[PDB]
């Protein structure tokens, strides 16, 4: 049978799934360490950067996680995605060890611009800055992406790169009393929040795994937006971005929590 | 450096 994760119950997608809005048309890149086929995700394509490693399966885990925190399938076994009729893209710019360099990201992000892909998820980051990604974010921005980034793991008061550059969309993490997870990394520029403890979703070898970070809770929101765009299909990226904020429920300063819990039932009302 | 698994540049 199939379980719905907390997670998605807390940013009330299957409120959003009995409007008919599941994802539908929707094209999202999810730039990681691949995302391996599984019985409960669709993967409709996408492409690799990583030297050695030619094919978008997974050899680490993480992406496959990632990915089915967005879309996994609204059927009768696994789990529940967010968007479940999303179509999902595996652009695989980390290896199997979890690292990836700046080059490999900004390819994602062009192949991501090219492509027509209109949601880029990534759940990675660095508490370094380079100009390399914030042209590459820059630039997917331009071209309609709405880059949507981890706010990072240190539990420190500032957050990671990219998501700290303006034009990416920054996600912190809240755990299941909707407080702020304590590796949440919050600060200026955070915009919103997201389940990120003890997130159940798909993983290679066709099972499933709980995991903690804010990786996870950055898919909830990238989810979200896929939502959004099925609703109003003309909205930009930034438009998108600004309505998730303004429907988030708010739980205190936006210094800790940005915006809020992400509502998928507000956003798409 | 990085976040849990991902790290990009220092
Ligand atoms: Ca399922
Ligand atoms: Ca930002």
């Amino acid at each position: 049978a199939q379980s719905v994760p907390w997670g998605i119950s807390r940013v009330q997608a299957p409120a959003a799934h009995n409007r008919g809005l599941t994802g539908s048309g929707v094209k999202v890149a999810v730039l990681d360490t691949g995302i391996s086929t599984h019985p409960d995700l669709n993967i409709r394509g996408g492409a690799s950067f990583v030297p050695g490693e030619p094919s978008t399966q997974d050899g680490n885990g993480h992406g496959t996680h990632v990915a089915g925190t967005i879309a996994a399938l609204n059927n009768s076994i696994g789990v529940l995605g967010v968007a479940p009729s999303a179509e999902l893209y595996a652009v695989k710019v980390l290896g199997a060890s979890g690292s990836g360099s700046v080059s490999s990201i900004a390819q994602g992000l062009e192949w991501a611009g090219n492509n027509g892909m209109h949601v880029a998820n990534l759940s990675l980051g660095s508490p370094s800055p380079s100009a390399t990604l914030e042209q590459a974010v820059n630039s997917a921005t331009s071209r309609g992406v709405l880059v949507v980034a981890a706010s990072g793991n240190s539990g420190a008061g500032s957050i990671s790169y990219p998501a700290r550059y303006a034009n990416a969309m920054a996600v912190g993490a809240t755990d299941q009393n909707n407080n702020r997870a304590s590796f949440s990394q919050y600060g200026a520029g955070l915009d919103i929040v997201a389940p990120g403890v003890n997130v159940q979703s798909t993983y290679p070898g066709s099972t499933y795994a709980s995991l903690n970070g804010t990786s996870m809770a950055t898919p909830h929101v990238a989810g979200a937006a896929a939502l959004v765009k099925q609703k109003n299909p003309s909205w930009s990226n930034v438009q998108i971005r600004n309505h998730l904020k303004n429907t988030a429920t708010s739980l205190g300063s936006t210094n800790l929590y940005g915006s809020g819990l992400v509502n998928a039932e507000a956003a798409t009302r | 450096v990085a976040l849990x698994p991902v790290a990009l540049x220092p």
